[PDB]
């Protein structure tokens, strides 16, 4: 089918995001890293 | 431990990174609706 060029672009943005995920979580996991010597 | 306070002074500066690195995920979700607007339009 046609517009599906565009659905391409912004699969490759969708990659960045959800990297953001774990670099999200992993900064969580810093701080609960203290609680164990707190 | 240390003396109970400067380990956890420790921990609010540790707190106030994660709040960076989230605002700018914030942002970065905002920006996909105007991608994603853009290539659902006809």
């Amino acid at each position: 089918k046609k517009e599906m060029e565009e659905r391409m672009s912004l699969e490759e943005t969708k990659e960045q995001i959800l990297k953001l995920e774990e670099k999200l979580l992993a900064l969580q996991e810093e701080k609960h890293q203290l609680f164990l010597q707190l | 431990g240390l003396s109970k306070e400067e380990l956890i002074q420790n921990m609010d500066r540790v707190d106030r990174e994660i709040t960076m690195v989230e605002q700018q995920i914030s942002k970065l979700k905002k920006k996909q609706q105007q991608l994603e607007e853009e290539a659902a339009k006809p």
